[PDB]
RNA sequence: ACGUACGACCAUACCCAGUGGAAAGCACGGCAUCCCGUCCGCUCUGCCCUAGUUAAGCCACUGAGGGCCCGGUUAGUAGUUGGGUCGGUGACGACCAGCGAAUCCCGGGUGUUGUACGU
RNA sequence: GUCCUAAGGGGGGCUCAUGGAGAACAGAAAUCUCCAGUAGAACAAAAGGGUAAAAGUCCCCUUGAUUUUGAUUUUCAGUGU
């Protein structure tokens, strides 16, 4: 059973521009990512209402936040039309960006757990052209 | 003259026996369990938080009439069951102990044949609601970053409804109004403290040595605290009931009682008295 | 509108709910989605009307935020 | 007034629509016995919130003058004594006295059971928490008189002793302690005031199965010399006032569901 | 186990005051045995306890909200004493009853304000208190001064606690009224 | 018992005073000559009650004072008694343990002399307590210090001839 | 039984002094980077619990002088209300009742107790 | 005749009058230190039991000088938002 959320846990800043995106992720609430207008995304630790990480590297603002199925990747799309991949444990972008749309990327989707081969995830990510 | 002549000594009134003792803030007292904003007849739970030289004493505490009852009960020497062995009066040890009574509290409730009559009226739109208790910091001044306020904290992070603000945690910035949570979390690990081991590390070695002698004895380093806490809170959440078993003599209670019973002076009788004083009267006369 | 609360020449106009510029006038703000802190719904505010209707056939007004 | 202050505790002891919680004053006389003082700590500590208590020896009979409680119910805006006593006539008396506009409207004496008195302390169960009122149940055949006697005086005051503060709404964990008086008719009957604590238990219904335990105190007392009050006095006392919040109903004149005053044409 | 008993008169109720009344006679045993005798006693107060729990449950409503579940109560029933009389209308005053034959309204909250536009200035001000209106100049660096005004002026005196002075001339005659008045009303 | 380590005696504070007896320049003169003296800033005193024969006023600043402890009151008692030449009297210690005394000139402590401030004299007070004088000024569970922990006139005599190789006349 | 934390009665617990304290806990203590506050890290606040020490606090016992607290006595007595009921012109005396003191004196005592975690 | 970012409210820290022993001028009476001090000071009222980690006294914040709503109470309304 889930009982009603009540009252305000944790009212954390950090962000300097409006929170575009937000997601927990998928092994427990203890991990939150958001994705803001000041080119970044940050992860949360929500059990003591800190920060964890704070993933930079995009230029324009974080449209989507992204959780692989088995929570070991997450997955960002931004208005500078690039997709990045980190590591949540590390706060370190794996590999360099996912470059190839010509306008903004405004949504992503993984590929289900179950349905991934050749040893490798595929994610798709929608854009603007 | 003599001010304390027999006129002041029966005109003397004193105070109560725990404001002799300094201990306790009636006036604090009284508008702490006989106030509230509703008269819908609830009980009422307090957080006391105190502190000695070497230990944090956290207690949910209710108010009765010929005393005080204890719901539940957490000390920061109980940390060494979860693995914090050093640093047992720091801020990050007050939060770990606020988390564990937290922990305890909800264990406890199950939160985490007699029954209740909110069980016996219960409606069909009723959901859980949380457990409330006030803060009771004693004679402790409330400024910023003060271990009551980490006391608190941790336990409205264990998941206990607490009133409070946060213009008294460390890293808050007065002037503009806001909370430093990078200094938050650095005092929530104990980032403070392993600040001070390199400074001292780097300044002062004799010093470093005089005043962590017993981490480098466990080999505590100070890039180690922040795993340490996270490991410790992991495990409070897990297992709030851990039993720990001090190093001090174990004996059972009836052990203890003719133990100290074999050092209690007994009160002498009215018939040795008598003997004191007749041998006073002789002693005088002689 | 919801009432005329002063208007600055003369209180027999604030009587007479003269909207003249300047005046200052309760409007129904529902429309504006506005909630107040404790999740109340604010649904009357004060506005102060900018223009002149007397000339132009309608009311202006700006809301006092 | 000059103060702030003193201008706020003169509009507290005004006069009021809706009457502030009484106030009850714990006081003894020259001689009191241990067990009357005893029985006055008990009744305090069910009453702690909403009591002052003297700590001297009073020169006062109650029943031959009572000009100094008026003086002590001026200055302590107190409107309902315990005032204890000893004697050889009455050994452990307990005398009730309640006022009205700082004067005395009527009084009662209890004369306590000594050898089946039992404090609080003597009963090792949970106790009800400071503040907290119980609920109230008068049991017996004695406070049914027609005509007003000592024991309905008596189911009045202790009412007006265990009544705290009134409220609109209770919550239902405030239902765990339980003030029983029991009395019956006739040689002189024995008025015993008993306290429970509350237990619920599964029935397979709705309903939950009620099991008491003690809490104390163990109370037995003999009604005593009554001072009834004056007839214009009590009409005065017994006057209701009606708040501002209680509209004074119009003929023909309603308020719909949504706060329309509707008028009915016939 | 039974939640319910069975008497011979039914209880009434007080559920303002939580008050059960039981005129059933408690029919006590005439023994000397404290244990039988609690006993009886402690019968008698769980067949209250659970009828007064029955009416509490079964005829309140009940609201459940995030303080937690509610009975709504109705207003206390038993007649009880007050503890003081009701509140009485206070005594005419002078200006009350000439206003109230000369048909006098009283000023509004908006007209009766301490505050005032000074256009000389173009500032808000206030017209009495501190800084107020009604002492103005006491502090202005240049006050022009009457010949026969200074001349019939007592010496010691200066012309910077004129208005002090009238001041506190109608201050004493207000308050000298509210003498009078406070002095009828205690007649009364 | 008397060889307890933490019986041992030592300063608690030393306090400087300067009591002018009018406000304005000439305090201003002893509040800078102490804050040289002291290396922090000090307190100005208000006059408690108004005397016409003192010429002074109730709520004015006639006096201004310092409180130093740790080593600095030490090298500061040891300067302040290398001007009385090491010799006091039993006239200055009390019967609760502390002493002091009074210099006419601030220039033979070592202070080289400005015709801007000039020349003031200063009273200077010794306070003495053993270890465990938290006790009676900690603000939870403040008691009264025990009989046998106070000290006395002679063991402060004692004391003083012993660490400053002074005479007590 | 002892210690600690919240307490309940609020001097049987207070004012003064001496003696002792196993265990652990309190406590004195050590250091001022960070949080924080002072004229003064005295107090408050942070860090250390390692090292010294029961010197003080605290606890227990004892001792004087006060004070305080019980029970009896005073005593159903003074005193106060009742022509109450009998005289006394009435006042007032006794008697009958109802309420109802205190001083003095005697004896005893100088803290009990709840919850929780420990020794 | 002078002076004031007014009074008030909240929160926090401190303990007063006085006496004894001490400190250059300083001497009954200036200031500072310790000890003792049931309030014997201050603020209110007119206690026969007001207030002591405060209701006293100093800091911090507000000073916005009389808010809004009401089908409800009372009175009034030829200008009945």
């Amino acid at each position: 059973k889930v009982h009603a959320v009540s009252r305000l846990a944790h009212r954390i800043p950090g962000h300097g521009q409006p929170i575009l995106s937000c997601q927990f992720s998928p092994v427990s609430s203890s991990r939150l990512a958001t994705g803001s207008g000041d080119n970044t995304a940050r992860i949360w630790d929500t059990d003591s209402g800190t920060p964890k990480f704070t993933l930079k590297g995009h230029t324009g603002w974080v449209l989507g936040v992204s959780w692989s199925p088995d929570g070991k990747y997450l997955a960002t799309c931004s208005m500078d039309t690039t997709v990045r991949v980190w590591d949540p444990e590390s706060g370190k972008q794996v590999n360099q960006e996912f470059r190839g749309h010509a306008k903004w990327v405004l949504a992503l989707a993984w590929q289900p757990y179950h349905l991934w081969r050749d040893g490798t995830a595929r994610l798709a990510s929608a854009s603007k052209d | 003259k003599l001010v304390k002549n027999s006129a002041y000594y029966s005109r003397f009134q004193t105070k109560f026996k725990r404001r002799r003792q300094g201990k306790t803030d009636y006036y604090a007292r009284k508008r702490l369990i006989t106030q509230a904003k509703n008269k819908y007849n609830a009980p009422k739970y307090r957080l006391v938080v105190r502190f000695t030289n070497r230990d944090i004493i956290t207690q949910m505490v209710t108010s009765e009439i010929n005393g005080d009852k204890i719901f539940a009960a957490a000390y920061s020497h109980e940390l060494r069951a979860y693995g914090i062995n050093h640093g047992l009066t720091n801020w990050a040890a007050a939060y770990a102990t606020g988390l564990l009574l937290a922990r305890r509290v909800l264990a406890k409730l199950g939160l985490d044949g007699e029954y209740t009559l909110t069980e016996a009226a219960e409606t069909e739109d009723g959901e859980r609601r949380p457990f409330k208790a006030i803060l009771d910091v004693g004679l402790a001044r409330t400024s910023t970053g003060a271990r009551v306020f980490g006391v608190m904290k941790g336990a409205s992070d264990g998941g206990i409804f607490i009133p409070h603000s946060e213009n008294r945690f460390p890293g808050y910035d007065i002037e503009t109004e806001e909370l430093d949570t990078e200094v938050l979390k650095k005092y929530i690990y104990g980032g403070h403290v392993a600040e001070y081991m390199e400074t001292l590390a780097d300044d002062d070695e004799e010093r470093y040595k005089s005043q962590f002698v017993k981490y480098i004895e466990d080999d505590v380093e100070a890039d180690s605290l922040e795993e340490l806490y996270a490991e410790a809170h992991k495990q409070i959440r897990a297992d709030p009931f851990r039993k720990y078993v001090s190093d001090a003599p174990k004996k059972s209670k009836e052990e203890w009682k003719a133990e100290s019973l074999k050092y209690k002076k007994a009160k002498l009788s009215r018939e040795e008295r008598k003997a004191r004083v007749e041998a006073k009267i002789k002693q005088l006369l002689a | 509108i919801l009432s005329v609360k002063k208007n600055p020449s003369n209180p027999l106009y604030t009587q007479l709910g003269v909207l003249t510029k300047g005046t200052i006038i309760e409007v129904n703000v529902s429309d504006l989605g506005i909630v107040t802190a404790s999740g109340k719904i604010a649904w009357g505010r004060y506005a102060q009307i900018t223009n002149n209707p007397e000339n132009d056939g309608c009311v202006n007004a700006v809301l006092l935020v | 007034p000059r103060n702030a202050r003193s201008k706020r505790a003169l509009e507290k002891r005004a006069p009021k629509i809706v009457e502030n919680p009484k106030t009850c004053l714990f006081l003894r006389g020259t001689t009191c016995s241990q067990i009357t003082q005893d029985a006055m700590n008990d009744l305090y500590a069910m009453r702690q919130v909403h009591a002052k208590r003297f700590h001297k020896k009073n020169a006062i009979h109650p029943f031959e003058d009572a000009t100094s409680l008026c003086f002590f119910s001026e200055k302590n805006d107190c409107s309902l004594m315990v005032f204890g006593s000893s004697n050889k006539k009455r050994p452990h008396t307990l005398t009730f006295v309640r006022m009205f506009d700082y004067k005395v409207l009527d009084m009662l004496e209890f004369y306590l059971d000594p050898d089946t008195y039992r404090s609080i302390s003597q009963f090792k169960t949970s106790k009800i928490p400071i503040g907290m009122r119980p609920m109230m149940v008068f049991a017996g055949t004695a406070f049914e008189s027609p005509v007003p006697n000592a024991f309905t005086m008596a189911k009045s005051m202790l009412i007006d002793f265990f009544r705290g503060e009134p409220s609109d709404k209770i919550d239902v964990e405030g239902l765990r302690f339980v003030v029983v008086v029991t009395a019956d008719e006739p040689q002189k009957p024995i008025l015993r005031l008993r306290v429970y604590g509350i237990r619920t238990k599964r029935s397979g219904t709705r309903l939950p199965r009620v099991e008491v335990e003690e809490h104390g105190p163990r109370m037995d007392f003999r009604l005593g010399r009554m001072r009834e009050p004056d007839p214009a006095m009590l009409k005065e006392a017994m006057k209701k006032a009606k708040t501002p919040q209680e509209e004074r109903t119009k003929k023909n004149i309603s308020m719909d569901l949504l706060g329309d005053k509707i008028g009915r044409i016939h | 186990l039974p939640v319910t008993v069975e008497k011979p008169t039914p209880y009434t109720f007080d559920l303002g005051l939580l008050l059960a009344n039981d005129p059933n006679p408690v029919n006590v045993p005439k023994t000397t045995d404290t244990q039988v005798l609690e006993q009886h006693l402690a019968s008698v107060a769980r067949d209250g306890a659970q009828v007064l729990i029955n009416q509490l449950l079964t005829t309140t409503t009940i609201t459940a909200t995030k303080d937690g579940v509610l009975l709504t109560l109705p207003p206390p029933t038993t007649p009880l004493p007050r503890e003081k009389p009701v509140p009485q209308p206070k005594p005419e005053t002078k200006w009350q009853a000439f206003a109230r034959r000369r048909g006098i309204k009283p000023k509004t909250r908006e007209q009766r304000r301490n505050l005032q536009y000074n256009p000389t200035t173009g500032q808000w001000e206030r017209k009495w208190g501190y800084k107020g209106a009604n002492k103005r100049g006491e502090t202005d660096p240049i006050i022009e001064v009457s010949a026969a005004k200074e001349a019939m002026r007592p010496e010691g005196t200066s012309v910077r606690g004129d208005k002090r002075r009238e001041i506190r001339a109608r201050v004493k005659k207000n308050q000298k009224q509210m003498l009078r008045n406070q002095r009828i009303a205690a007649e009364k | 018992k008397a060889q307890n380590p933490m019986r041992e005696l030592r300063i608690q504070k030393l306090v400087l005073n300067i009591s002018v007896g009018e406000s304005g320049d000439r305090l201003t003169r002893a509040a800078k000559v102490l804050e040289q003296l002291s290396g922090q800033t000090p307190v100005y005193s208000k006059a408690r009650y108004t005397v016409r024969q003192f010429g002074i006023r109730r709520n004015e600043k006639i006096a201004v004072h310092v409180t130093v402890r740790g080593p600095k009151a030490e090298e500061i008692l040891e300067r302040g008694l290398k001007v009385k030449e090491y010799e006091l009297r039993r006239r200055n210690f009390s019967e609760t343990g502390n002493f002091g005394f009074g210099i006419s000139e601030h220039i033979d402590l070592g202070i080289k002399y400005d015709p801007s401030i000039g020349i003031y004299g200063m009273d200077f007070y010794c306070c003495m307590t053993r270890p465990g004088e938290r006790v009676a000024k900690r603000r939870r569970c403040k008691s009264r210090i025990g009989a046998s922990h106070r000290i006395t006139r002679e063991e402060t005599i004692r004391w003083f001839k012993q660490r400053f190789d002074g005479i007590v006349r």
